[PDB]
């Protein structure tokens, strides 16, 4: 009688894992892309500073 | 960035100082030239007066 309740608990918790895996992976990869863009804009400024700081 | 701002301010400071020096030098050069021209003018008037005096002598 409560066996089916436990099955529902397990199944409803399991689908949340799948739903959250995509969210975490997408968020982490978007963070990675943002950091890469930050480094791309940073290195150009670094080279400009190499030429800029008292030549 | 940031150190760019500091370097830019330092260079603007240098430009301010250099332009101020140039302006001061130009003004003094003008003044000295005016003094020299006045001296030459009075020298030639002196020659005129001496010539007139020698004529009358």
């Amino acid at each position: 009688d409560k066996l089916k309740e436990a099955e529902t608990r397990a199944e409803f918790a399991e689908r949340s894992v799948t739903k959250l895996e995509k969210s975490i992976d997408d968020l982490e990869d978007e963070l990675y892309a943002q950091k890469l863009k930050y480094k791309a804009i940073s290195e150009e400024l670094d080279h400009a500073l190499n030429d800029m700081t008292s030549i | 960035m940031d150190a760019i701002k500091k370097k830019m301010q330092m260079l603007k400071l240098d430009k301010e100082n250099a332009l101020d020096r140039a302006e001061q030098a130009e003004a003094d050069k003008k003044a000295a030239e005016d003094r020299s021209k006045q001296l030459e003018d009075e020298l030639v008037s002196l020659q005129k007066k001496l010539k007139g005096t020698e004529d009358e002598l």
